[PDB]
């Protein structure tokens, strides 16, 4: 009505206040919107797209070589091929993924991850890797025997070129992360005139139950 | 310890991601010493700072309304009763050449008259592109490479409404809030340092996306 | 007869986003059984004892195995405190369940931080230094806002308290967070005449209720 | 409407004004609330819980001994064991109770109190105490005979270990308190090889009709 | 003389008990003499003063929204047109290092721009804990004893929006009103003097809860 | 209602703001409008000549 009192918060500019302001050009008609393919209304859709993990993020490795996990014929048995933590937020292989980049724009996230492994050796190459997941409680397994006792997958190259690993739950707050280890279950076996070295490409993504809390500017740029 | 529940989906939306009023320019209206201009012309640049440029370049096409807030004061934070004119110069309109040029009196250039002692002026600029969306990436030639003139949003010419020099510099902090944002065609986040303001140019010294570690088998950095 | 803490029966946690993808382990009688701790000797000069939960069962039997080798834990407890006193013994014990029993240090008028032996006394428990302030700067007289039972040697020699899971989170780490403390404090000191047993045994029996574990290592 | 007058009380910050202010983080979704046992929505529920009275609050008594009323074999008869005022607000035994602590956060209170006595002697010990209540009008009774004429309870140890006394009404304003006295109705009687000394624990609480007015900061801390 | 009636139950509620805006911090923005910082970072502490710490520690778990009011002036109570920035730094966000650090321009840190001549700025901070409630008592280790990091509510970084030193100290009185409070698991009120800010530590010289009297039979102190 | 906060954009004169202002001469009745031929309500009609 006509009687009025001005309360505290009068004449303040709060940068997060979603108020209304008068249009600068009233009766201006913007260009009508045509259909454009590929509209996205959520960053979780981008989090759910598989992107390459930079697992070979070692000193001296440059360029596309950092995206390849080397697999070769081993003199020793039951050796560890590669390990990485399933931690989208912190520095490491997940920095190269879309979910890893989006998590740095937020403070807290939780949900299930998805890791896919792609074997890119010859059609004639065969063998087994043991892919083991260790929950955030424990440290890295010391032997293939120890890794076989926890959550693991035995992966055969000659049958399946790709396997999906699902990490049941990770979380972060203002890391509590598991570890993925790849073991040489068998020797790398090839016929004659076949390369004895191959690569594994690791991809990472978020599941349908991943979420983000408290938007926070990134420290990458 | 561990976030047992989910954080919801509201803050992962594109609308929330590109929201909140953010500093897009610090405009100085110099009136003293060697610089007695008494006015400034500021081109509206949504990508003035790298933090906002990287967030916007997650999209290819983007349609939104912009709300601008001008936070103005003197060098010593004082806000006396000085009268200021905030003129919006629409794309393809002449810009002021001096403190008392005739473009300050053009009726088709909307103006805000506000005092420094008033709460900050606020106004909404609509979607301005001749196309259905703003193009952060245009792969072609106007008739330099990649320089689309459809992303011109206009100019904010700011002056003190005064006859001769006042001897006082006015600092104007321009805050912009993106409204009703629609984004098309997700893109990878920029991983290289920006070299120039309008190009994807990067230095030959290429930085690795992921931080280095000692070996592919160790989990300590 | 039985004190139900906050009028809340212990139960299994409702559906959780984290527990939906991998259903939590619900152990049976093998884990949810009676654990009888070492007996405490109540004497005239005794100041009282306290135990942390589930720190008291963290290195004991199958429950200790589950607690150490699981990332997350949730359980209620049924605790029995029994005395073996003659009708010629007199004294009053207060049995109190203190949720988030943070033990304070005492600074000489400088130990401002209690050591691990006081914060996590284990299955043997810890004796009170200042039972008047419960070793936590809060008066013993007002400790009856917590779930409690009296043991008056002339009326009853046993107390039973059922404590449900009480936390700001549906699950937590058993090894580094104690949900509640169980304190037994002699209010009226033990008195007896020459020729009686000089100590009254105090026995604590614990039964985990609706134990839940997640993320086996 | 558009016409408006600002009244007195404009631009004032009243610390008790329950107004509305804009959220600092709009679209932030707090952690959803799980069920937690032991929610309390009223300080009167805490006032109605029995807590130990510090009746033995004498000079030189330290620690848990201050909560115990000593009872022993008396050479004389009809002696007074202990007395205390039923005054939750002022200094004395009620300071150690929850109702005594809450009353110091308020200026005015009224209602009925509840006092429970617990005998903690041997099962073999027997005797009688006379528990007398004097209303706020009178002074402390001088003899057990005088106390027997007013409101009183004769309490036998051998039959009941605990008795509840109800004070019909106390009040306070910006003390008008009664007095409780404990008399030796009989001698303390024990068989041989039984301690001749025992203790009474006094507990205090508020009834369902107790209330509090005008919230006032405490002088304890 | 005597309050014959009952006082009602409204003021004994937990909602009323923890209500009314109260001083939680006096922030000094020093800009002159030996301290020419021109800014201050104030950690949000609901338990800054012992009076409020004792009232909050009546509960174990507590969930609420906080409304903050900034009452700002100079040394001599004057309020000229100086412009101030009140930045809220959410938990787990970087804090300003200086008067012109880049964190002052971070869009995800909400800011209030207000003049000293304006009525006091006011804003609501939501429930911020990763848990369902704030824990005043956490009996455990993060991985010091009893130091739960889930009670971080954020930081208020306050500066004058100025280029060089102004020579004026600004006193900011921060007032906080708890809103929509829910409390769990009642606890005894603290009876010992607080030694440190984050611990239940007390001195070996233990003070008696009840004031002393001459004898258990006398009613005069 | 009676409680009120003034937002940014208070006390600003935006030259394109189509607000309301009080009449200088309330109860003044302008000359009634007669029919005049050749009313035009659009510049596109002139563009089409």
């Amino acid at each position: 009505g006509l009687p009025t009192e001005l309360k505290p918060g009068t004449n303040q500019f709060l940068t997060t206040d979603d108020g209304t302001s008068p249009p600068i050009l009233p009766g201006f008609e913007p260009t009508p919107l045509i259909h454009i393919p590929g509209e996205f209304t959520s960053l979780l859709d981008l989090c759910r797209i598989e992107t390459i993990l930079e697992v070979n993020n070692t000193t001296g490795t440059t360029g596309v070589n950092r995206l390849l996990i080397p697999v070769r014929a081993q003199n020793n048995v039951d050796q560890l091929c590669a390990s990485f933590q399933v931690d989208p937020g912190r520095n490491g292989p997940w920095q190269s993924t879309m979910v890893g980049q989006i998590c740095r724009y937020y403070t807290q996230w939780s949900g299930s991850l998805k890791v896919t492994f792609m074997f890119t050796g010859s059609f004639m190459a065969t063998g087994k890797m043991l892919i083991a997941y260790t929950p955030p409680g424990s440290a890295q397994p010391t032997t293939r025997e120890a890794a076989m006792l926890g959550t693991h997958i035995v992966w055969d190259f000659g049958l399946q070129s790709s396997v999906t690993l699902v990490i049941p739950w990770i979380s972060n707050t203002h890391y509590a992360t598991g570890i993925v280890t790849i073991w040489y279950q068998t020797n790398f076996v090839v016929p004659p005139d076949t390369p004895s070295e191959a690569n594994i490409i690791a991809l990472g993504a978020a599941q349908e139950n991943f979420t983000l809390k408290l938007c926070k500017d990134t420290d990458e740029i | 310890r561990c976030v047992m529940n989910r954080n919801g989906v509201n803050e992962a939306s594109v609308e929330h991601f590109y929201s909140r009023a953010g500093l897009v320019g610090v405009v100085e209206v110099k009136d003293s010493g060697t610089s007695q201009d008494g006015y400034t012309v500021w081109p509206i640049d949504v990508m003035g700072f790298v933090q906002q440029r990287r967030k916007l370049e997650l999209s290819t096409y983007m349609r939104f309304d912009a709300e601008f807030t001008f936070v103005s004061n003197l060098n010593d934070s004082t806000t006396p009763g000085m009268l200021l004119q905030y003129m919006y110069v629409p794309p393809g309109a002449p810009k002021p050449d001096g403190r008392k040029s005739y473009q300050w009196q053009t009726a088709t250039n909307p103006s805000i008259f506000a005092k420094l002692s008033d709460p900050p002026p606020q106004v909404s600029v609509p979607f301005m592109s001749p196309a259905s969306a703003y193009q952060w990436f245009y792969d072609g030639y106007p008739t330099q490479y990649g320089q689309c003139p459809n992303n011109m949003m206009g100019h904010f010419a700011i002056r003190t409404v005064s006859e001769s020099t006042t001897g006082k510099n006015v600092h104007v902090r321009v805050y912009m809030r993106i409204k009703h944002v629609r984004a098309w065609v997700p893109r990878p986040f920029r991983s290289q340092a920006y070299m120039v303001k309008n190009y994807p140019t990067y230095s030959q010294t290429i930085s690795n996306t992921a931080a280095d570690r000692a070996s592919i088998t160790t989990t300590d950095y | 007869n039985i004190v139900l803490s906050y009028g809340e029966w212990p139960g299994y946690c409702p559906s959780t986003d984290a527990t939906a993808v991998d259903k939590p382990t619900r152990p049976d009688v093998s884990v949810n059984r009676f654990y009888t701790l070492s007996t405490k000797s109540w004497k005239t000069e005794s100041t009282g004892w306290y135990w942390k939960f589930p720190d008291v069962l963290n290195d004991t039997g199958v429950f200790g195995q589950n607690a150490q080798f699981h990332y997350l834990y949730r359980s209620g407890f049924c605790m029995h405190v029994q005395c073996n006193a003659s009708k010629f013994h007199q004294g009053a014990l207060l049995v109190v369940v203190i949720p988030e029993f943070v033990v304070a240090a005492s600074s000489p008028a400088q130990g401002l931080y209690p050591d691990f032996a006081h914060t996590n006394p284990g299955k043997e428990g810890q004796v009170f230094r200042d039972p008047y302030v419960l070793d936590a700067g809060i008066p013993l007289s007002q400790a009856l806002v917590f779930p409690h039972q009296w043991i008056n040697l002339r009326t009853n020699n046993c107390a039973t308290i059922i404590m449900p899971y009480v936390n700001a989170l549906p699950f937590d780490s058993a090894l580094n967070h104690s949900n509640f403390g169980l304190a037994v404090i002699p209010i009226s000191p033990l008195k007896y005449c020459n020729g009686a047993t000089t100590e009254v045994p105090i026995t604590l029996t614990i039964a985990p209720l609706n134990s839940e574990f997640s993320g086996l290592r």
